[PDB]
């Protein structure tokens, strides 16, 4: 059927490779794997002065889009937000602002396992007020959206592990102090992300085709 | 909790390896029991009392005295023969020059570009001896206290305190006190520190100065227990009971109650007062 | 006749002690909570905003009483560090703070009419580096600042938010951390490796650097010993537990055993090097 | 029985009817117990409350003062002159402080010489300083330079009796050591002391005036210092050999060698 | 006062004077044969034989002899100077000149040894005459002119105790009359003979004033005759024995009580203080 | 008639012996002409003291030429001295050419028997040595021989009256005893008095025939 591509960007160590391998159950780098083309950017954030970097990623999608005009375009851009902060880092906000009109983004909270109940609520509220303050127009999910936008940017945990729990092979990170669980739908919310990715793949593709391409076709 | 209270333990442990340095000077006429009192004060056989002779230059002695894990590098400054000579005018110049040379050495060592841990050499306390005349201070003693008290810590001691009936010790001690007040010789300072307990301790210590002190090196026993003192055909002049003598209070103040305090006054007052006189002259 | 420690500590108690800590790391790494849980007293450090354009230094001074000891504690938190786009000149303000403290001390010591012992020691004695828990290796900024700062202040690498990392990945991160440190030739502040008989005690800790710390102010009720812990919906993480996190190692080293060691290394080792450089450049 | 044997009886009568004169000079460092020893030697208040001893009163220059006493005892009338040098060695510089002592002693000698050589002689009032007690501080080391130089400059003008002064402030072992060192320091400096006719020089002296019940002693917080004991102090030795054994041998030697040696030098000069 | 001491001063004088040795000089003046050698063999109980004079001596001279005597523990050197030839010549206007010359010569010896620069007055031996014994002839009529002249010419130079020689020849009524006549001639001529001391309350009132019996009527000899149970000294006559130690016969006891018993040191002290001082003052005024 | 003069010093008592001799300056008290010569020698100088007696005896013989002559020249030589003074020897040598010299020792009660023997021998030796021609006097034989041996005589005198041992006599009282002037064993008073009494006439004739007659030969 469709041949969905994928942009995954973020600072090093934010669990990008782990999450992409866990989500699709399969292991600038444009790797071709329904044909997936996971476009994972290796060098972004760890550099001494990461000022230009948001241009080459902008450069590549423009090259990808113009080549198609001349379906391998990048349709979704999973951007990762570090759990450490009380809000959004300048690099994160700048990348979202300068990348949201080329590829359609999905804000996602990296490593949700850092935050408690009131803390995850507070951080999510802060992200909501900040995106509504900088006027950040993320991809709006088609209309139960209340507990999505309560959770958006989806708190996520990614782990290529089958930790044993209750005699079941659960996707979970260990530690030395109680295991965490991926499928548990209380506030891990990876279930929400996978479910609605699967159930609005077509909508994602259509909005990418009819809005971002059309805007580019007006740009070119 | 929180452990801010264990910092004194760390100070204690760091103080062990370095070692404390003390530099004590003893000043008085020859034969006045200086070396002997030093020997009895530190409970150590440092005996130059059998060195019946005159001297030439300032005598300084380096020793290491260790007890309870604490090591004292001790520089004892016994003055040369002074006061014994016929011409005693300006006999304190050797002592003053020694003090200034020690201060200058330490300050110059501090001022250099390259610095190790500064090897202190300043004299910290000075014990002056009063001849037990029973009438009043000699003019030499008054002059040398006047010329000395502004440069290092001075403590006056009544040598041969066993020569006086208690009434005469009473009269002599308050005669000396009146002379001290009238010449305005401020002895080891205790001006007006705002702390209460320590201030009353030090004001009750001032009221006893000068100290009736006897030195010796004997171990005589008295019927019932072993004591420390001297023998006369009529009794044992005792060093360790307050009724018979006042050595205990002098040793307490000098060593076990104010010795670190003496060092602080030396560095923070006497060195600093010299330093402003010296450095401003530079 | 050698009971001088008693009178020494008596004058010290009549005076009280002083200490200075610097907290350097990226914002959101958990410095304020860890410093509240290190002294167990709620310093009012409000929720900030990342929009700080450059590295700034916020200093808070407190008087802490325990038993008979009064301690003047000066915490200095670096805010805005490691967030902006231009991360090249981020290591200058910390350098300038340390050098300014040393300059003040040098000017006061070289003053003609000194102020006796009244030198309020503003020299930053301890410096805690907070390293992001990424599982791969040092950032370029981290290595740059750590190398540029290890020769001015006593630097202690500490992994922030250790609860994120698992034990295997924590140890892997430790091994590439020390590999990068030795490769780039940085002399991370070592506790005395050959200290007579305490040599083993202060060399094992040197081998255990960098630490991994967890902090919490929420007093939670586990057993009849209500503790300092963070209660995630999947489990409770203890701040003061040797099995979980190495916060107690940091507290032991920084508070109970090695305060005066840090002060002495600040005075004898670093400040005198600063003195030599300044006097050589003085003329 | 021509009866010559009653000649000593006639000497007795004339001597006991004419009275005797004695002159004792006390020189030393102040505070050494000089007035107390003087009072305890004659068992009288020569230095009373109204007229105390030198240090209790007088030190101005370093000159010398004198006091007279008449002692009538068992019919023997003794005119005692006590000469004190109040303030000697108690100055910062003690160079040539022996000038006052020498001038006084030769003043008495010159007065006697003038009295004798005059054509019309009356009875000769013998005011010459017969005895001179020099006090040495009980330091225990040796002669102070002032002391040795005083004795060297006084041995050929008067009979000097060195005294150890304060003697209960000084142990018998250190007492003997100081005596021996005093002998040596006299020997190598060529000092000719008064050879006592009859090793004990210098003597040790201790005295007291407060009677304790009933002996003259000093009540120390540890005991009683009693003078009369032979072992304790030689105060008995000084008392006996000065006021009961050689009160007049001293006069004989002063008139016999210290006088003509002064006369031969003066008359040859004239 | 407070307690004792200082009573041994006279004892120390006594011991030093005894050790130094005593010296007494006696000038014996009297006509030859009056008993001078005999009386002073009597007085000192020993034999001072000195040859019984040539009565034809061409000139009046002096024979001075020195002896040593010892009693108990006191040692005394006597310089007995006898006038030999006195009163024998036809011409007696120069009889007393040698005696006065001898006295002044001894005074000058003393005074000349005194003024020497390297003098030794402590050890030097004085040769001045301390007591002079004059012998009065037992005439019964008074004193002859020569006796008056000699006593007057010699009264201020040495102490004179008038003595009646061979007193055993006058009866007691005659003796009293002759004694009273002697003292009358003594006072009238104003001869300053040696009088007893007055000051000392012990003896110098009672014995002094009681002995207003001068001059002494004494006799002397060398033979000891048995009276009662004692070998008492006496002068023998065919009609009996004249004893000398009995008061009622002669006054020898009182003469000895002066010379050797009670007032010898007074004699020496007066020689040094009354006579020597006079000569010394006169000479030092003469010489300048 | 008889001229008894006594010659010598002054104060030897010769007046008392003169008054005692006969039991009763000159005195004619037989017509005994006593001449108590003033005792010479009382003056300091005795050069001229001898002269007064020579012209008296020289004038005496002159009236005789123109019996007052001194038949006996009683000479009293002092008992005190050892012998003859120069004065006595000169007087005896100058007088014996004219007047009959007889020596007698005055105050014999002041002298012991061995001494008077000694002084007699010395007096005779001094007479013989100086060629003095003293009178040698010529029962009568026995008294002549004794008087020759007894030259010179020793005689005591006494004027006052004493109750000695009984009978009232002339003598002297002393605490040692009584001097009996009369008693021959005490002194030669009796010898002298008897010699003068018995040889008065021989003295007169010898004076006329020897001393006066050779004076005529000298004259
Ligand atoms: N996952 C995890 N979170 C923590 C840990 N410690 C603290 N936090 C949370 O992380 C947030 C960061 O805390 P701070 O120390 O205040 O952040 P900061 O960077 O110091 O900035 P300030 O708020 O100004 O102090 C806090 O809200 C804590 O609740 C930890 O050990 N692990
Ligand atoms: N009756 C009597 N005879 C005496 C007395 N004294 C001396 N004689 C005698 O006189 C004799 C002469 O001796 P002296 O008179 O003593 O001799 P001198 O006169 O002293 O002469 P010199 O020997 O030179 O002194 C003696 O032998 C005695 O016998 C006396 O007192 N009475
Ligand atoms: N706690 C936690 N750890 C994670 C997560 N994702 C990755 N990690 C850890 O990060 C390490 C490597 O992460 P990695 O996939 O290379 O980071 P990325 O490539 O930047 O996405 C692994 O050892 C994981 O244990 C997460 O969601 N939560
Ligand atoms: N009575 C008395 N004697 C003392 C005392 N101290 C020392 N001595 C003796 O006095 C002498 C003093 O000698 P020393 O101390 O060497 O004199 P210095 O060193 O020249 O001052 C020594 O022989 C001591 O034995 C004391 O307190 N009292
Ligand atoms: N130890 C001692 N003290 C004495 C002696 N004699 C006197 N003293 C004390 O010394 C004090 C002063 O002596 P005094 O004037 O009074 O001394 P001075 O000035 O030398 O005549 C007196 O109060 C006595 O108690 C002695 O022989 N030995
Ligand atoms: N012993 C003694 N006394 C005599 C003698 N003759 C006289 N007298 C005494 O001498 C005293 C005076 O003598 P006097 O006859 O006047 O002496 P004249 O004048 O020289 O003869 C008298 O008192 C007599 O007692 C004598 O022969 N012997």
């Amino acid at each position: 059927g469709f041949e969905f591509t994928l942009m995954v960007a973020g600072e090093s160590g934010l669990g990008k490779s782990t999450l992409v391998n866990s989500l699709f159950l399969t292991d600038i780098d444009a790797s071709t794997v329904l044909r997936l083309t996971v476009v994972d950017t290796p060098g972004y954030g760890d550099a001494i002065n990461c000022s230009d970097c948001y241009k080459p990623i902008i450069q590549y999608i423009d090259d990808q889009f113009e080549r198609y005009l001349h379906d391998n375009r990048v349709h979704s851009c999973f951007y990762f937000i570090s759990s450490q902060g009380h809000g959004l880092k300048p690099l994160d906000i700048e990348f979202m602002k300068a990348l949201h009109n080329k590829v359609n983004i999905v804000p996602v909270l990296s490593k949700a396992d850092s935050l408690t109940m009131p803390e995850v609520k507070r951080l999510k509220r802060r992200i909501l007020e900040e995106i509504a303050a900088h006027e950040i127009q993320i991809y709006q999910l088609p209309d139960q959206t209340r507990c999505l936008k309560e959770s958006i940017p989806f708190a996520v945990v990614g782990s290529t592990q089958m930790i044993e729990v209750k005699g079941k092979k659960v996707r979970g990170r260990l530690y030395p102090w109680g295991v965490v669980e991926v499928e548990n739908p209380d506030h891990c919310d990876f279930l929400k992300l996978r479910t609605m990715l699967i159930t609005h793949m077509q909508d994602l593709q259509e909005v990418t085709h009819d809005l971002h391409y059309e805007n580019f076709r007006a740009r070119r | 909790y929180v452990g801010f209270a264990n910092l004194p333990n760390q100070l204690y442990r760091k103080s062990v390896k370095q070692g404390f340095e003390f530099t004590l000077m003893v000043v008085g006429e020859s034969g006045l029991g200086k070396s002997t009192l030093i020997n009895s004060l530190f409970l150590s056989d440092l005996g130059p009392s059998l060195r019946i002779k005159k001297t030439v230059k300032v005598e300084t002695t380096k020793v290491l005295i260790k007890e309870n894990g604490v090591t004292l590098r001790l520089t004892i400054d016994d003055t040369p023969g002074f006061g014994d000579a016929v011409d005693n005018s300006n006999c304190w110049q050797a002592v003053i020059n020694h003090i200034e040379k020690k201060f200058e050495d330490y300050l110059n060592a501090e001022s250099m570009v390259t610095r190790s841990k500064l090897a202190d050499n300043r004299v910290h306390c000075c014990l002056y001896f009063i001849a037990p005349t029973g009438h009043g201070l000699k003019p030499l003693d008054v002059e040398f206290m006047k010329n000395l008290h502004d440069k290092v810590n001075i403590i006056p001691l009544i040598a041969k305190a066993d020569t006086m009936t208690p009434e005469e010790c009473l009269r002599f001690k308050k005669q000396i006190m009146k002379e001290i007040h009238e010449h305005k010789i401020q002895l080891y300072e205790f001006p007006e520190c705002e702390d209460e307990e320590e201030n009353r301790l030090n004001r009750k210590l001032k009221s006893r100065v000068p100290f009736a002190v006897v030195g010796s090196n004997t171990v005589l026993e008295i019927g019932g227990r072993r004591v420390r003192g001297r023998q006369y055909p009529w009794g044992v002049a005792e060093v360790e009971n307050i009724d018979h003598c006042d050595f205990t209070v002098l040793r307490n103040m000098l060593v076990r109650t104010h010795m670190q305090d003496l060092k602080d006054v030396t560095n923070n007052v006497h060195y600093e007062n010299y330093r402003s006189k010296k450095l401003s002259s530079v | 006749f050698d009971s001088l420690p008693d009178q020494l500590v008596n004058k010290a108690t009549n005076q009280g002690f002083c200490f200075n800590i610097l907290c350097i790391g990226e914002t959101g790494l958990g410095k304020s909570t860890l410093m509240n849980t290190l002294f167990n007293t709620n310093f009012e450090n409000e929720p900030q905003h990342h929009n700080m354009p450059g590295v700034k230094l916020k200093a808070n001074t407190y008087e802490l009483q325990e038993s008979n000891v009064r301690l003047k504690l000066t915490i200095v938190d670096s805010v805005g560090f490691g967030d902006q786009i231009n991360k090249e000149e981020s290591f200058k303000p910390v350098v300038e703070y340390i050098n300014q403290q040393f300059e003040n001390y040098l000017q006061e010591e070289l003053k003609i009419c000194r102020s006796l012992f009244s030198y309020h020691d503003t020299r930053i004695h301890a410096c805690l580096y907070f390293i992001s828990p990424t599982g791969h290796g040092l950032k370029s900024l981290d290595l740059k600042t750590m190398k540029n700062l290890d020769n001015k202040v006593n630097i202690i690498p500490v992994i922030a938010k250790a609860d994120i990392v698992s034990k295997g990945e924590l140890h892997k991160f430790k091994i590439k951390i020390m590999n990068e440190l030795v490769t780039n030739g940085v002399q991370i502040y070592q506790f005395p490796t050959d200290d007579e008989t305490v040599a083993e005690v202060n060399a094992s800790m040197n081998t255990h650097l960098p630490f991994a710390v967890v902090g919490s102010t929420e007093e939670i009720k586990l057993g009849n010993k209500m503790v300092k812990a963070r209660q995630y919906p999947w489990g409770t993480v203890q701040v003061e537990n040797e099995n979980h996190c190495d916060f107690v190692k940091l507290r032991e080293m920084l508070v109970r055993v090695n305060m005066e060691d840090l002060r002495e290394k600040t005075h004898t080792k670093h400040y005198e090097l600063y003195r030599r450089s300044k006097l050589t450049e003085m003329g």
